[PDB]
């Protein structure tokens, strides 16, 4: 806890730190809600954890995931609010980049954009961050299938595979160990179907206890068109193993 | 480039009593060599006891009467419903039409009313603000056809003094007959407006138009 | 934060009521249009709009022109204790009857007078505007403003508006305490002349050479007043004004 | 209106010091160590490459950035910082000096712009200051190869030899007896990897150290060739092969 | 703008004892060009309002979406709009003449001449002129163009004062006008054979009619 | 930016008594692509009005290490724009941290143009190779793109449009197409006054560092 | 929805309209001294004889803000041009250093001009005035 | 003791979920003294208690004419009142000058409650505090609209505002339907009106100097009754 | 702990949990407000709103509470009387703007999704407070029928069926328990008959109340939102009436 400022504003406490950057991490993981990237040979596949303990909650319209542009896609691990601004400014920026410079976005250069606008928020006085962790999904046409996650710290880097929630140590761990033992940096499928068998898969075996096609969210980018599936798709996945 | 003025003829009088006002005009709108109206009025009750009338263009005369009745307005929101008077009046117009100095309006305004004293108050404006008080002036192209007419059955040194208001609207009648006989701009209508301590008058005759 | 969702929440933009001068200006929000000390002119919203007034000012209703001062004979001088306005009361024939004589000498204050020589409605208007002027410098200062600063605010202001169409030239005369009594002439060009003798109008070289004649420091009221009575009638009903430090007195012939 | 204005973040305690600035000097002795080394015929610039988590691609996050084809630099602190530091320094470089006098600015002026930069943060209304301390590294025609070190202040100084970070006392002891007039562009590499060794506290390779250097010019890396007179960029990233091969010799 | 790219031709209104007649041709002109066939000039405002306008076609348009955002905004928040809280034709009529005067005052005129035909809640015929230099005039018969110059002594040989006005029934009027328009299809160059009417009565409320022809043409005395 | 500042005084001295110097309107500017690259060639002399200035001129400007551009009109003009599209993407491709396209810089340079209505005298052919290619676009004053196989521009563009026109395929090879541009350039020089002396040669290929020739005739 | 800025020219003029410079001794007259633009220039010149593309070039970057503003109502709603005018605002408020004009970085990266050069940034071009103190008295309306 | 930590301004609200400056806006309007407004099918009156400082002094005016079809009544801050009535002012003369239309009352309430609302959220500016009772007639007939500076607008038949009101209140429900229906007498309804406003006296009479009426009709414009003109409903 | 000391005396604040009490202050005063349901049937919606009774002096036809933004769109809240009215006005703005730029009634998702977002950016700053105000509101578009709640973080969710204010636990169970008996649909009439019911049922604390229905349905209402007329409500009102005793 802050002593006198710091309570309000971002500023460096006597130890140097700005209390505000990790409070706003902290409001990240109040969802109970865990995200898991993988990178296919030609794909990129997210999954999500849907929880509905509402009964009068309408389950289609609960989602996490977000359209950016035709090749890139969002994950956000956060309170939806601030999810939902992050969407939009984002959608902004992609826009505004296609039409600036004469090409698609990259999804690295949105994950910089979004740190940046992330910097802004935690120096200025008068600006407080998002309390969202941001993952971008994407197959650049430079770089093959992409995974790049920015935090409310203003940091962006990119991922082999990624996992983050409240229960990420464990499918850290996990996917740490299937690439130890199998010595490769990605999967070897090249079908999109399949990463997403082996992400619901490593997702059962990390979380535990399963799942069922009302308790997940499953999106896939390709080269061409990044979309999100329905229930019927992931039952189907799910039914493969 | 495009040209933002305009002409509509008509022509206007205005008379000075002794005891009472009188301010008439033509009611005929009419653009090149076409009668766009045989009955548009041109003079206007503005306020207490006040006529006003602005001759030319028809646009900017309406502007400048619509800005001085909500000028009026305000006057009276701002002190205790006084009464306006005519000086006043003039110099508020006089204001408004120097406002618009580098772009003015294309119109020659003539107002009339009582003075504080009681007797009548005639004051005529240039477009773009000079103004002065006259016993009588006459606007429009038809003056040069209106002033002798007046001059040769009246003075104003029978003198103007012992006229009556029904004298005085039958000399505006013969010369505005006269007018309409020489001049192809005038006629259709003439409405007079009288002012007298009971308030203003209105009377219309038709001229020979139809 | 309020205004900028107001600003961008959704017929105002059409009828220009979103800027505040036309809102002053059609007195919709008040009477604040005649409450400001320094007037606001109209401008055409062109990239020529010199050009645009010259071309149509110079075009055919006789009511509808822009009426100007006629160029009439006026004499000043100050010769020991007073200053002697000189003016011809000639009207010009006209459309109307005059209820009294043409006032070509405009009345600044009981101690300051000017004449028109030039552009009729700037005149008033801009003379009126300075008599206001000096009559808040007065209430600030408590005491009487100096020929010189209201020769100078007139100069000023004219010269803010050189170019732009205006046309006056006048002869500010005024006796204070301290200076005694001056005569100034100011053009709507920015000129600003201090003078002992002054004369304009159409015909002054005869009026200035009658003067030079007959010109001493060491006159008298009545020997003043009839010397410019007499310049008056040679450049040719002269209306003359004697001003001294108690204020301006008026004299229709005498 | 009190909307006009907004009270300064940074004021003088009554010891007489600013405390945003020793704020941010703690914050930045807290991150990971780089140092820098000048030689006759280089300087090198290395420092570690953290990693919170394993799965992470250590090729997408670059510590070491070309502010010119001539100057480098380095951070030790944050992150964020480094990286909007790093993006108005080289749009400095072009706006202040190329398309003025139609060359690149010295290594000297630009660590003097990114200095002020730095030190308006300092005596703002509203924006701290710049956690972060600068390493930069460069050559110029008319002073030959020099490193300079910008504190979080605004204050830079010239360097023969130095480091920051959390093993900064260490690394500036073994430094002190290993640097001399005499030393090469080699020698000088050795001896920052020898530095570096003794403050990585897990595995230790080319894929967790980054280093990179300012020597001669490199034409192959131009782009074009047919210009006799357009010298080649002198910064160069070192790869992580070189690094391994440098660590097995 | 500096001139009119497509124009529009007339329009001819005319007041009888129980409300207000207008007409106007569909037809869009570029140039000598006859272009584009089916252009609706007559724009019904609220159930007792109709606004022609002849000249530019985009700032027709633009004159049309600012109707449209005035009724819009007038529901906003009027529970009664289509109760006695509607809008009379005096207000239409005083808005559009004030957004003229105003873009003629700036430099950028409407390259327009609109007439505002209706009844109001007594009862009253309402019948204004307003054109590009926002002078604005009524007359119991109005008409724009070459309708100013030909249809109007027709008009006026029926309803010539004021006194007329309620001797004159509604087949009269709707036979002057369709005989003026006969007229002006006959000796105007940019003038269409397909015209539109509307008729406002403060009985029968509004009726529009729509692809109405010129007919009983004469060209039999050639040979 | 730009200063307008003693624009009214310079209209006075033109209207009253002074003549303003003039500036030098810079001569034939060829583009030819072929299978694997493009190539832009220009003419080396440039003429002070009637009277010959220099006999070797550089009129080949560079904006990326792989993509260049040659440009007729206002000189200065042409060289600032192209020194500021060049910053531009060098500042853009530092932080995106990839290798700059042609369509960026044509996006870049179409707008500067269109900002300022034509009053810029430039007209740019702009060669280059990408990650996605070989590009050859030509750019309009007033800020518009057009995009073609074999590009001419200059006084004596119409005799290199017509040797173009003679000896263009589908299929050519770098020699094929280096010599092709030569021979625009010299019918340039042959049959029109404003073009002469030797010819400047930029070859830009997929895969390879692009190859300035200064002086190929010789 | 404008590309090309429009209504550039001044509507009305008065001696007053520069509430900064005004004269102590006449409230309703310009202060020619502290001007310091060189004695003899009425404010009546500027409404005459300037360059086309002096208005263009002066309100450019304005008009793209205001037309990207405009689409933003439209496609997403009030809150995003709320958002985006709140932050700038802030921005440009916090900010005053009386010995410098170059923007702030921050500034940059809201415009989305981080890798951005135009004429205005290579060329950011007393008796009286140009002090610290003018420069405070400005910025805080005393 | 609690309240005392979460009363700073309008953007701080208390833990249980209190905006206590809005309150103290509403209560600042007991301060002032009564008025009673009352309409029926035809007419629409207001009553007014003046208040003086002392015997030299004059009498504050509570009612304001806004426009020939509506006026006001004021409870609270002077201040806020003058406001409010200016703002009022300018809204119908933009809407006779652009639309040559009577403003209607529900719009006047409607305009109100969305420029009083803005002052409880943003920061640097209090509420107001003053309470409105706004006559008008318009082509939907005769209408009395009651504005809590709060940012809130009722429509009713009769109410009354101010110190010691509720006896008024209890006075004009318990006679609603005798003076409801009163078409073509102004005099009954403002004897009414003056009937009711006399239940809140309190060791005061009303006289010529503090009785202050208002009243609008079908074709009765917007008129104030002060002095002698009162005498009668005395 | 739900008082925050030291992190709850401004708006854009973290607490060291991270969270935000000046929200949850919101919501807790939205929770004190006035008790309004809606529930969502087959090709419709169906708003209920219990009115507390007032003076008879008020005119009966000038004072309704469910509000309606669109001729598609109805809309309830429970909280401050102001910022419902401001938000009411702010929906109305967003769909005539959506409708006449797009020429087309704007659907439900997008409204709401304007809606939350204006909500949410009066959580950003320390100048502004965040609104009082939890809304129900819902329609019909092309896509069928759509019901929505937000909240004062700018949060929106669609529901079967919402309830907010004083009893808004009970209103849950209830709607809950319908939702259990009705697996498959739920007809127009069944809903506002089961809206009257939960109504008078959330009404346990003393007070006379009365009751506001609103319909929303392509079946009944075409597609458009009314209100009830006599003889339904009376039905409602007869059938609640019957439920409770």
């Amino acid at each position: 806890s802050a002593a006198g400022y710091d309570r309000h504003i971002t500023i460096f406490s006597p130890e140097g730190r700005l209390y505000q950057v990790e409070y706003a991490f902290k409001a990240t993981n109040q969802t109970n809600i865990n995200s898991l990237a993988v990178r296919g040979k030609d794909c990129t596949v997210v999954i999500s954890q849907k929880k509905v303990p509402d009964k009068l909650l309408d389950p289609t319209t609960v989602s996490y995931i977000f359209c950016i542009s035709r090749t890139i896609g969002m994950v956000v691990n956060g309170p939806i609010p601030d999810a939902r601004n992050a969407a939009l400014r984002a959608k902004a920026e992609a826009a505004e980049f296609r039409y600036k410079y004469g090409y698609d976005m990259p999804c690295d250069v949105l994950a910089k954009r979004m740190a940046n606008l992330s910097q802004i928020y935690t120096q200025r006085a008068y600006m407080r961050p998002l309390g969202v962790i941001l993952t971008f999904v994407s197959v650049d046409e430079e770089l093959g299938p992409s995974i790049y996650k920015t935090d409310p710290a203003g940091y962006y880097v990119g991922y082999k595979a990624t996992a983050t929630g409240p229960k990420q140590q464990e499918i850290t761990t996990n996917l740490e160990n299937h690439f130890k033992k199998s010595k490769i940096d990605h999967i070897n499928e090249e079908s999109w179907e399949k990463v997403v068998e082996f992400a619901i898969t490593h997702m059962i075996d990390a979380l535990g206890t399963e799942f069922s096609k009302n308790d997940l969210e499953v999106g896939v980018a390709t080269k061409d068109k990044f979309f999100t599936l329905s229930a019927e798709n992931i039952e189907e996945r799910l039914v493969a193993i | 480039q495009f040209n933002p003025y305009g002409d509509n003829g008509g022509t206007i009088l205005g008379i000075a009593g002794e005891d009472f006002a009188v301010l008439a005009g033509d009611t005929r709108n009419i653009t090149d060599y076409s009668i766009n109206s045989r009955y548009e009025p041109k003079v206007f009750d503005c306020g207490d006891n006040i006529v006003m009338s602005a001759n030319g263009f028809a646009a900017d005369g309406d502007a400048l009467v619509k800005r001085f009745k909500n000028s009026v307005k305000w006057y009276h929101f701002d002190h205790n419903d006084k009464k306006l008077s005519i000086n006043s009046a003039a110099r508020n117009i006089q204001h408004l039409l120097y406002g618009k100095r580098f772009f003015p309006y294309y119109v020659h305004t003539i107002i009339a009313g009582l003075d504080e004293d009681g007797k009548g108050a005639v004051y005529s404006f240039d477009p773009v603000g000079s103004y002065e008080r006259e016993q009588c002036r006459a606007g429009g192209a038809a003056a040069s056809l209106i002033m002798p007419f007046l001059d040769n059955q009246v003075n104003f040194k029978k003198p103007l003094k012992y006229l009556s208001v029904e004298e005085v609207i039958k000399l505006v009648r013969d010369s505005f007959t006269s007018a309409t006989e020489r001049h192809i701009q005038v006629g259709d209508g003439l409405e007079i407006l009288i002012v007298t301590k009971d308030g203003v008058r209105k009377e219309f005759y038709e001229l020979k138009r139809d | 934060m309020q205004a900028i969702a107001d600003s961008f929440s959704v017929l105002v933009k059409e009828l220009q009521y979103d800027n505040e001068q036309n809102l002053e200006s059609d007195f919709v929000t008040g009477a604040s249009q005649f409450q400001r000390l320094a007037p606001s002119l109209t401008v055409p919203p062109i990239a020529s709009p010199q050009q645009f007034l010259r071309a149509h000012t110079d075009d055919r209703n006789p009511d509808c022109k822009i009426k100007i001062a006629h160029g009439t004979t006026t004499l000043a001088f100050r010769f020991q204790g007073g200053i002697i306005v000189a003016v011809d009361s000639r009207a010009t024939a006209g459309n109307w009857v005059a209820s009294q004589t043409v006032k070509k000498v405009i009345e600044i204050n009981p101690f300051l007078l000017g004449t028109m020589a030039g552009g009729a409605a700037d005149c008033q208007f801009w003379e009126t505007w300075l008599g206001s002027q000096c009559r808040l410098h007065e209430l600030r200062e408590k005491e009487r403003i100096s020929v010189a600063a209201a020769s100078k605010i007139l100069s000023n202001l004219v010269y803010q508006y050189k170019g732009a169409g205006l046309s006056m030239g006048t002869m500010i005369c005024g006796y204070t305490r301290k200076e005694g009594p001056t005569i100034y002439y100011v053009d709507s060009d920015g000129t600003r002349l201090k003078g002992d003798i002054f004369c304009v109008g159409s015909g002054q070289t005869f009026a200035y050479g009658v003067l030079d004649s007959n010109y001493k420091w060491d006159l008298s009221v009545e020997d003043a007043l009839y010397l410019g009575k007499r310049s008056i009638l040679a450049a040719a009903s002269v209306n003359l004004y004697h001003v001294t430090e108690d204020g301006w007195i008026y004299h229709g012939n005498h | 209106m009190t909307d006009r204005y907004s009270f300064s973040l940074t004021t003088f305690s009554p010891s007489g010091k600013l405390g945003q600035i020793d704020y941010a000097l703690t914050a930045v002795k807290q991150g990971v160590t780089s140092l820098g080394i000048k030689a006759t015929n280089g300087v090198v610039i290395a420092t570690e490459k953290k990693s919170s988590s394993p799965l992470a691609m250590s090729e997408t996050l670059s510590k070491v950035s070309l502010l010119t084809p001539d100057i480098g630099a380095v951070y030790s602190g944050m992150g964020p910082d480094y990286r909007v530091l790093v993006d108005k320094s080289r749009k400095v470089a072009h706006t202040s000096y190329k398309r003025i006098y139609g060359e690149y600015p010295p290594t000297k002026l630009l660590v003097s712009e990114v200095a002020k930069i730095m030190q308006e943060a300092t005596q703002s209304g509203g924006v701290r200051p710049f956690g972060v301390s600068l390493l930069i590294a460069g050559h110029d025609e008319f002073n030959g190869f020099s490193l300079y070190q910008v504190d979080p202040s605004g204050s830079y100084f010239p360097w023969k030899a130095t480091a920051i970070g959390k093993g900064s006392v260490a690394a500036k002891t073994f430094l002190e007896k290993r640097w001399n007039d005499e030393l090469e562009l080699e020698d000088a590499i050795h001896i920052a990897l020898l530095t570096l060794k003794e403050s990585v506290e897990g595995e230790f390779n080319g894929d967790t150290i980054e280093l990179a250097i300012i020597g001669d010019e490199n034409p192959d890396l131009l782009g074009y060739t047919g210009i006799p007179t357009d010298k080649g960029p002198r910064f160069r990233k070192l790869t992580s092969q070189e690094i391994n091969d440098r660590l097995e010799a | 703008t500096q001139q009119p790219i497509v124009t529009g031709t007339s329009v001819i209104s005319m007041k009888y004892d129980n409300g207000v007649i207008i007409a106007a041709d569909n037809l869009g002109s570029y140039g000598s060009l006859l272009r584009f066939n089916g252009v609706e000039r007559l724009i019904p405002v609220g159930d007792n309002t109709v606004v022609g306008i002849s000249g530019d076609i985009s700032d027709m348009q633009h004159i049309e979406r600012l109707l449209k955002d005035l009724v819009t905004e007038n529901a906003y928040d009027n529970p009664l709009a289509d109760a006695e809280e509607a809008l009379e034709p005096s207000y239409i009529f005083e808005y559009l003449a004030t957004v003229m005067y105003q873009r003629r005052s700036k430099m950028n005129p409407l390259w327009n001449a609109i007439i505002v035909a209706g009844v109001q809640s007594n009862g009253d015929q309402f019948l204004r002129y307003v054109n590009l230099l926002g002078v604005t005039y009524s007359s119991p018969t109005l008409a724009t163009g070459f309708g100013a110059h030909m249809a109007n002594p027709l008009l006026r040989k029926v309803v010539d004062r004021e006194s007329d006005i309620p001797k004159t029934t509604v087949q009269v009027a709707e036979e002057a006008i369709v005989n003026a328009m006969r007229v002006l299809y006959y000796r105007d160059a940019r003038s269409s054979r397909n015209f539109s009417l509307a008729i406002i009565d403060k009985n029968t409320g509004l009726t529009f009619k729509k692809n109405l022809q010129v007919e009983n043409m004469k060209w039999d005395f050639a040979k | 930016g730009l200063s307008f500042d003693n624009y009214q005084r310079n209209n006075f001295l033109a209207e009253n008594s002074h003549t303003q110097p003039k500036a030098t309107s810079t001569t034939t500017i060829v583009g030819v692509k072929f299978n694997n690259g493009v190539v832009i060639a220009a003419d080396t002399r440039s003429t002070q009005g009637p009277i010959v200035a220099d006999k070797n001129c550089a009129k080949l400007h560079r904006i990326s290490p792989k993509i260049w551009c040659a440009g007729a009109g206002t000189a200065a003009d042409t060289e600032a724009v192209t020194q500021l599209i060049g910053s531009n993407i060098e500042l853009h491709s530092l932080y995106t941290s990839r290798e700059p396209r042609v369509v960026s810089a044509l996006q870049m340079l179409k707008q500067h143009l269109f900002k300022y209505q034509g009053h810029i005298g430039a007209y740019l052919i702009v060669a280059g190779v990408d990650p996605t290619g070989s590009h050859l676009f030509s750019i309009h004053a007033h800020g518009s793109t057009d995009v073609g196989y074999y590009l001419s521009l200059g006084s004596g563009s119409l005799a290199a449009m017509a040797v173009l026109e003679s000896h263009w395929k589908q299929d050519l090879t770098k020699e094929e197409a280096i010599k092709l541009a030569s021979d625009a350039i010299q019918a340039g020089i042959w049959n029109d006054l404003g073009s002469g002396s030797n010819v400047d040669v930029c070859v830009m290929e997929i895969g390879k560092d692009a190859e300035y020739l200064r002086n190929y005739t010789p | 929805m404008n590309i090309v800025p429009q209504d550039t020219f001044k509507s009305q003029v008065s001696t007053d309209q520069d509430k900064s410079v005004l004269s102590s001794a006449v409230p309703s007259l310009p202060d020619t001294l502290r001007q310091q633009e060189g004695g003899a220039v009425p404010l009546s010149t500027q409404l005459n004889d300037r360059h086309p593309l002096e208005s263009t070039l002066k309100n450019w970057e304005t008009t793209q803000r205001q037309r990207q503003m405009e689409q933003y109502r439209q496609i997403f709603g009030i809150a995003e041009p709320m958002k985006r005018t709140m932050e700038m605002e802030i921005v440009n408020r916090t900010d005053f250093n009386p010995l410098s004009t170059n923007g702030s970085i921050h500034r940059d990266i809201l415009l989305n001009k981080e890798c951005s050069i135009d004429w205005e940034d290579v060329y950011p071009g007393t008796m009286v005035g140009d002090d610290v103190h003018s420069k405070i008295e400005k910025q805080l309306g005393i | 003791m609690f309240r005392n930590n979460y009363d700073g301004d309008t953007v701080t609200f208390s833990p249980t979920g209190r905006l206590f400056q809005v309150e103290y806006a509403l209560e600042a309007i007991k301060q002032g003294s009564v008025t009673v407004g009352l309409r029926s099918n035809t007419h629409a009156v207001l009553v007014a208690l003046k208040r003086n400082a002392d015997e030299l002094s004059s009498y504050q005016k509570k009612i304001i004419k806004c426009d020939e079809h509506m006026g006001l009544s004021l409870a609270g801050l002077a201040p806020d009142a003058r406001v409010l009535s200016n703002y009022l002012r300018q809204q119908c003369n933009y809407s006779s000058l652009v639309f040559n239309r009577k403003l209607a009352v529900e719009r006047a309430g409607h305009l109100l409650c969305d420029k009083a609302q803005k002052n409880t959220q943003s920061y640097g500016g209090r509420p107001y505090g003053v309470g409105l009772l706004i006559i008008g007639y318009d082509k939907s007939g005769a209408h009395l609209l009651e504005f809590q500076p709060s940012g809130n607008v009722t429509e009713l038949y009769g109410t009354a505002i101010g110190a010691r009101s509720q006896g008024a209140k209890t006075y004009l429900e318990r006679t609603l339907d005798t003076f409801i229906k009163i078409d073509g007498n102004p005099d009954e309804l403002i004897k009414a009106g003056v009937e009711a406003i006399s239940q809140s006296l309190r060791d005061e009479s009303l006289t010529v100097d503090n009785l202050s009426i208002a009243i609008v009709g079908k074709d009765t414009p917007f008129t104030i009754y002060d002095g002698e003109a009162v005498a009668k409903y005395i | 702990t739900s008082i925050g000391t030291g992190y709850d005396l401004s708006n854009s604040v973290f607490s060291p949990d991270g969270r935000n009490f000046q929200v949850e202050y919101a919501v807790k005063a939205v929770e004190n407000g006035t008790t309004s349901i809606g529930i969502k049937c087959n090709d419709g919606v169906v708003f209920a709103v219990e009115k507390l009774i007032t003076s008879k002096l008020l005119v009966p036809q000038k004072n309704v509470k469910i509000q309606v933004v669109d001729r598609h769109i109805g809309c309830v809240y429970s909280g401050l009387i102001p910022d419902g009215r401001h938000l009411v006005n702010r929906g109305r703005e967003e769909a005539a703007s959506f409708k006449k730029l797009y020429k087309t009634p704007i659907p439900i998702p997008a409204f709401a999704d304007r809606l939350g977002q204006y909500v949410q950016a009066h959580t950003l700053y320390n100048s502004v407070r965040p609104f009082g105000v939890s809304t129900i509101f819902g329609g019909v578009d092309k896509n069928g029928a759509h019901l929505y709640m937000l909240e004062p973080s700018g949060s929106y969710w669609g529901y079967k069926g919402a309830a907010t204010g004083k009893g808004r636990q009970s209103a849950k169970a209830e709607l809950e328990k319908l939702v259990d008996h009705h697996p498959e649909g739920l007809s127009a009439r069944e809903a506002v008959k089961q809206a009257a019911k939960i109504i008078y049922l959330a009404h346990e604390d003393e007070k006379d109340f009365e009751l506001e229905i609103s319909w929303c349905s392509l079946s009944e209402t075409n597609g458009l939102h009314k209100f009830v007329k006599g003889d339904l409500l009376q039905e409602a009102i007869d059938f609640a009436q019957k439920e409770i005793n």
